[PDB]
């Protein structure tokens, strides 16, 4: 004895453009909105998009805390044998190489 | 560090000391040598009585159940329903029916003494052969499945555990918080 | 052919070898009482958001009442209120009123234990172990027509068995979709499923439950326990008029009613068998922000 | 062709209902377009200290009643369903004297000649099969626990 | 192994103690010892113990 992080990185840069697009739509902004978009996810309709992205910010790190708490606690794997009742010992393969001393008590 | 330890052990408050009883069958050693608190029985003078009388390693539970056996199933259902009993060993079909009928009653894991439902006859009655063939005639088509459709197959976190009093305090202390401002009126 | 030709034609005494029991076999012999439950099967592979919104209305009304007492917290209390549920480190508003600060000290402290309860709900989601299934049983709309779905899938059985005779005496038009798509061996069905050439495999349920105890990776799971299926029992065949049946039935019921069958069920039946997959939740995650940007077209024109 | 049937009030299998006014069943339908084929059955009220003699015509229906109707549809025979005079399936109990065993319950009313065919949730074991013959089973179960 | 509550636990396996066994006492000179001991080792060897 991480994968969906690229989708999050694409979505935050969609937000970082469409906030400026709604700032143009609604009656330096390029230095304000980009820094705001970098600052929300890391800890009036433009404020609506900001508060919706802020609501979807903490659920990401909450699910990350959840699957790290499920990733290093639960799966302590079955690298052991579970004794004599091993299905890799009732009908073995080259996975579990198990034997004893030649001409010994275990052989008898 | 205090909010981290508190967020940890509030989640651990419902992990460690859960009601994870999970007896699930016959192999609970608390029922092998029973106390007078885990109460369990069956119908007096039934097939379960002879089935636990024959087996020499299940006689001890018998010596419990001779103080507790009942006569009808429904009275035992009502007794375990109001927690007058504490367990009930019975045929799996009736329990799986009545757990579906009333959701407070719960069936559980093991399925031991796999047997079947028979029909009482004589030794050499003339109604033995064709009836025993007609039962399997009902098995081969879907008529047993239709009878299962009539009765057998036929069916029928909350985040408010430990913050209900906190919810009451939030709904109540607003008047005291405004009364602090009424005191600040007298301060001015 | 096989065993029954040796039993009926006065060449064999009894069939201790394992055999299904159906109706037309029983007409010529006398089967014993069954001992193992053998069906057939197929081997395949609310109020929180409402009352927190009500509390949000109450706290927003009190935040308006702060400015009514004694300063730009007129209508923008929502942009601070739901924002400080998540603690987003966003500059929103500095509360200049003591009532607003005490109300935020109530609200954010409730939000801390609320997000802690949400982590408890995610821990319960970790507890929630799921195993998705597809087909209810034999009378599925998949089986009755292969053109009901866009791939016409292939199902097969073992030849010359009791399952095929149950099909030929129960569902004749079902049989011709399998007649082109037969297979021979027991492990040939395992080959056909691990290679994906064959979709389904109808067989006796107990032997498939035994084969589930030695599946490579345990990737093949059957359907239920034979709920919409045959549900018979394996029994020892005899000859008609043989006096051994009265002894054999009582010996089998002696074997069952003392746990002697239970050890054999324990031994010769193998009773065995950390990532992100939340597309049902990710669909709602994308669609709520889709609704939020759909409200932007309403807020533009006014 | 008139086989006497005895059974017991089993909660999923043999529903016993009192009649409406005088020997009449409330002929309700199912949820599929079929009336519930009830049958007129006789039997006592309750236990011997509680009910000394209270036997009225009653409406029996459910699972095994439909099984019996299927058997009387296939095999050409009529019947007359009564119930057992207690609440016991039947066991092997010594009587007070003479050193003699007795079977009570459904086997008691069977072996006394008062019945000819027991259609009930009859658990198959070695003891009953030594004395009466069984057919092949129609529903398979085990044993389990009911909890709250 | 059958106590309710499990509030009484020993210390491992009794590591600082005598570590002996239960046997079958016989009289000094009885011929049954040689026949009993082989059967006991047979009862150990077949896993029946
Ligand atoms: C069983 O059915 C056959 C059908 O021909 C009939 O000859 C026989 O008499 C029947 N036996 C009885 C009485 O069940
Ligand atoms: C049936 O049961 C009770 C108790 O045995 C008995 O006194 C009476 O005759 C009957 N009463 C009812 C509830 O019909
Ligand atoms: C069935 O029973 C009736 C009444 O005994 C008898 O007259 C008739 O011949 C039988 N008919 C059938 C369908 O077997
Ligand atoms: C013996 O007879 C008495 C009176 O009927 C009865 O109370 C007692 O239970 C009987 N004992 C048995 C069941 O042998």
């Amino acid at each position: 004895k991480s994968t969906l992080w690229l989708l999050v990185g694409l979505s935050v840069h969609v937000v970082a453009v469409m906030l400026y697009l709604l700032d143009r739509f609604s009656p330096l902004t390029l230095s304000s909105a980009m820094w705001f978009s970098w600052g929300v996810l890391l800890n009036f309709s433009a404020r609506i998009l900001g508060m919706v992205w802020a609501g979807f910010a903490m659920i990401i790190v909450a699910s990350y805390t959840a699957n790290l708490a499920a990733f290093l606690v639960l799966d302590r794997p079955e690298e052991r044998i579970t004794g004599i009742n091993d299905p890799r010992l009732r009908n073995p393969s080259d996975k579990f190489i198990y034997a004893t001393v030649k001409q010994s008590s275990v052989d008898i | 560090i205090i909010v981290a330890s508190y967020t940890a052990n509030l989640a651990a408050f419902l992990v460690l000391d859960r009601p994870e009883e999970r007896i699930t069958g016959i192999n609970d050693p608390r029922l092998r040598n029973p106390s007078d608190k885990f109460i369990y029985a069956t119908v007096k003078q039934s097939s379960v009585d002879i089935y636990f009388r024959r087996q020499v390693e299940l006689s001890t539970m018998y010596r419990h159940m001779e103080k507790h056996n009942y006569e009808s199933a429904a009275e035992a259902i009502q007794a375990v329903r109001d927690n007058k009993l504490h367990a009930f060993i019975w045929d799996s079909a009736v329990l799986e029916f009545e757990a579906s009928q009333k959701c407070d009653l719960v069936t559980t894991g093991e399925l031991f003494f796999r047997s079947g439902f028979g029909i009482g006859m004589r030794k050499d009655s003339p109604w033995k052969q064709n009836v025993s063939l007609s039962i399997l005639k009902s098995h081969e088509n879907g008529f047993m499945e239709d009878l299962d459709k009539t009765w057998v197959r036929y069916q029928e976190t909350l985040t408010f555990e430990n913050m209900a009093g906190v919810f009451m305090l939030v709904a109540g202390g607003i008047v005291a918080g405004i009364f602090l401002i009424f005191i600040e009126i007298a301060y001015k | 052919n096989g065993m029954i030709g040796e039993v009926v034609y006065q060449r064999a005494v009894m069939a201790v070898g394992s055999l299904t029991i159906n109706e037309e076999r029983s007409e010529v012999v006398d089967f014993s009482v069954p001992f193992v439950e053998t069906g057939i099967s197929v081997m395949v592979s609310a109020s929180v958001w409402v009352m927190m919104f009500v509390m949000l209305l109450i706290v927003s009304a009190i935040a308006v009442f702060v400015f009514e007492y004694f300063s730009f917290t007129i209508g923008k209390a929502i942009w601070l209120l739901w924002g400080l549920v998540f603690n987003n480190s966003v500059p929103v508003q500095n509360p200049k009123g003591t009532t607003s600060k005490i109300m935020v000290s109530v609200w954010a402290f409730f939000a801390v234990i609320f997000l802690a309860s949400y982590t408890a709900n995610l821990a319960a989601f970790m507890i929630q172990e799921e195993f998705v299934d597809q087909v209810t049983g034999l009378s599925d709309k998949k089986f009755q027509r292969p053109h009901d779905y866009s791939p016409p899938f292939r199902f097969g059985t073992v030849p010359a068995g009791s399952t095929e005779r149950n099909i030929r005496n129960n569902y004749p038009y079902m049989h011709q979709y399998m007649t082109r798509f037969n297979q021979r061996g027991v492990e040939d069905a395992l080959v056909s499923l691990k290679t994906g050439k064959l979709d389904a495999f109808i067989y006796d349920a107990a032997v498939l439950n035994y084969k589930a105890g030695r599946d490579e990776g345990c990737k093949l799971v059957t359907i239920g326990s034979g709920y919409i299926f045959a549900t018979t029992g394996y029994g020892i065949a005899l000859q008609k008029g043989s006096p051994w049946k009265r002894q054999i039935d009582l010996a089998l019921l002696q074997f069952v009613g003392d746990g002697e069958m239970e050890e054999l069920e324990t031994l010769w039946l193998t009773g065995i068998c950390s990532s992100q997959l939340d597309i049902d939740n990710m669909a709602g995650v994308f669609y709520m922000l889709a609704a939020a940007m759909a409200l932007s077209l309403i807020t533009f024109i006014w | 062709t008139r086989l006497k049937i005895v059974t017991i009030h089993q909660e999923p299998f043999v529903y016993v209902k009192p009649t409406m006014s005088d020997g009449t069943c409330k002929e309700e339908f199912t949820v599929n377009g079929d009336p519930v084929k009830k049958v007129i059955c006789t039997g006592p009220n309750d236990t011997s200290p509680g009910s000394p003699r209270h036997t009225v015509p009653q409406c029996c229906y459910g699972f095994c009643i439909d099984l019996l109707i299927k058997l009387a549809r296939t095999m050409n025979f009529t019947y007359e369903v009564h119930l057992v005079a207690d609440g016991k399936f039947g066991t092997q109990e010594r009587v007070n004297n003479s050193n003699k065993k007795e079977w009570n319950g459904m086997m008691g009313e069977l072996l006394s000649g008062q019945a000819d065919m027991i259609v009930a949730p009859l658990t198959i074991n070695n003891e009953r099969a030594q004395y009466i013959e069984f057919s092949k089973p129609f529903k398979y179960q085990g044993l389990t626990i009911l909890v709250k």
